[PDB]
């Protein structure tokens, strides 16, 4: 379940309440919808719904406006066992039932009202693509989109990004799934601390952001200052464990003119 | 070492393995990347023929064949005459998701019956 097909039913117009067979609904068209999502096939429609099928309860009678439901479940949800192919075929059927609204598909008196069919290309995104289908009997206005499952990113929803702020990483999530490093961190997964400004890259290191610790033989705020050979009295250093004598001094530890 | 330090850095139920001073993720089948956060596309090899459609699933690939073709890679043109359909010594002609029975004189119908 890496990607999700969403289908929002908006408005359905069915005056007179006429079935397919030309007979009027009695007393009224208790309308529920069957949706069939399957692969793009230019040839005539064959086989089952390969992308998943779904039946809705009765939403209205004859002509009615369909409201969104956060918890029926509008817009409709179709979780996919696969990565979105890019092409699709959509089949929306309007039905009538004389039975209960709970599972209208479970009724013997079910009769078809009208149906539409569309197929083509669609790219993953939060952008709703809207479409209308008018005929002499019915009108259907709807919208649909393909989005990624939560915490999933990329053009094909093939990359996971859960935000971290612990030992394994300190980052946020970019739209493409790549980590956006929190301030004071760097790397691929933002788990490398950014040492204090000016801390010696070669002789210094850190375990926490804005810290500077000195590798053996160095000291100071920026670990850029050497420590002269142990026992160096009148001499300096450039490299740790050195004793370069000053003026008028000599000997290993610089202590004799 | 690295793995006991709380949560799991391997996201899709991958196993944490400790290296020294670091770690590496043992990814389950169908997942790649340093920490198994990327779904592997199983349909890169374009395994299926005859104008089929490849579906990238989790850990495996699935193909939808054009009508008349079958098999895992949609490699088999279905012999629609395999079941010996035409009766009473009729002749069988396989095509694509379709079969025709040559009817000897005196017999008619779909199956020449
Ligand atoms: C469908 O019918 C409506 C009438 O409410 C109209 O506004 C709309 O333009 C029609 N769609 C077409 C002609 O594509
Ligand atoms: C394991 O090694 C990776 C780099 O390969 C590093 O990012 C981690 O901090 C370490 O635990
Ligand atoms: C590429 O094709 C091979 C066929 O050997 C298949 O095993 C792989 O799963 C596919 O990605
Ligand atoms: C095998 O025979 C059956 C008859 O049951 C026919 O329906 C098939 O088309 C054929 O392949
Ligand atoms: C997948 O199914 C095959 C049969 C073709 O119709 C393709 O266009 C589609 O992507
Ligand atoms: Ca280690
Ligand atoms: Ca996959
Ligand atoms: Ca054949």
């Amino acid at each position: 379940s890496s990607s999700i097909f969403q289908l929002r039913l908006q408005e359905f117009a069915n005056e007179r309440g006429m079935l397919a067979n030309g007979r009027p609904c009695e007393p009224g068209c208790r309308t529920f919808f069957r949706i069939c999502l399957k692969h793009y096939q230019a040839t005539f429609s064959e086989g089952p719904c390969t992308f998943g099928n779904v039946s809705t309860p009765v939403l209205g009678t004859n002509s009615f406006v369909i409201r969104d439901k956060n918890s029926g479940r509008n817009p409709l949800q179709l979780p996919l066992n696969f990565t979105w192919p890019g092409t699709f075929s959509l089949n929306i059927q309007a039905w009538h039932t004389p039975g209960d609204d709970l599972r209208p598909e479970t009724s013997p008196g079910n009769s078809l009202i009208s149906q539409i069919i569309i197929q083509g290309s669609l790219a993953v995104g939060k952008n709703w693509k809207s479409d209308e289908q008018n005929n002499t009997l019915t009108r259907l206005r709807y919208s649909y989109r393909v989005v990624c499952s939560d915490n999933y990113y990329g053009d094909s929803c093939s990359r996971l990004c859960k935000k971290r702020d612990d030992h394994f990483g300190h980052y946020e999530c970019q739209p493409d799934g790549s980590p956006s490093c929190l301030p004071g961190w760097t790397g691929k997964y933002c788990d490398q601390p950014i040492c204090l400004s000016g801390c010696h890259e070669q002789n210094g290191y850190c375990s926490k952001p804005d810290e500077c610790n000195c590798r053996p033989g160095w000291q100071g705020p920026l670990c850029n200052e050497c420590i002269p050979h142990k026992g160096c009295r009148h001499g300096t250093c450039t490299i740790p464990w050195q004793c370069a004598c000053d003026e008028g001094w000599g000997g290993l530890f610089c202590d004799q003119a | 070492d690295e793995c006991a330090l709380g949560a799991n850095p391997c996201e899709h139920a991958g196993k944490c393995l400790n290296t020294l001073g670091s770690f590496e993720c043992q990814c389950l089948q169908g997942y790649t990347g340093p920490r198994c956060e990327i779904d592997v596309n199983e349909c890169i090899s374009n395994p299926c023929q005859n104008d089929a459609t490849c579906l990238d699933q989790i850990g495996e690939f699935q193909c939808i064949c054009m009508p008349g073709y079958e098999g895992v890679y949609c490699e088999i043109n279905t012999d629609e005459c395999a079941s010996s359909p035409c009766l009473h010594n009729g002749r069988c002609v396989d095509k694509i998701n379709e079969f025709l029975c040559q009817c000897p004189k005196g017999f008619s119908g779909h199956l020449c019956q």
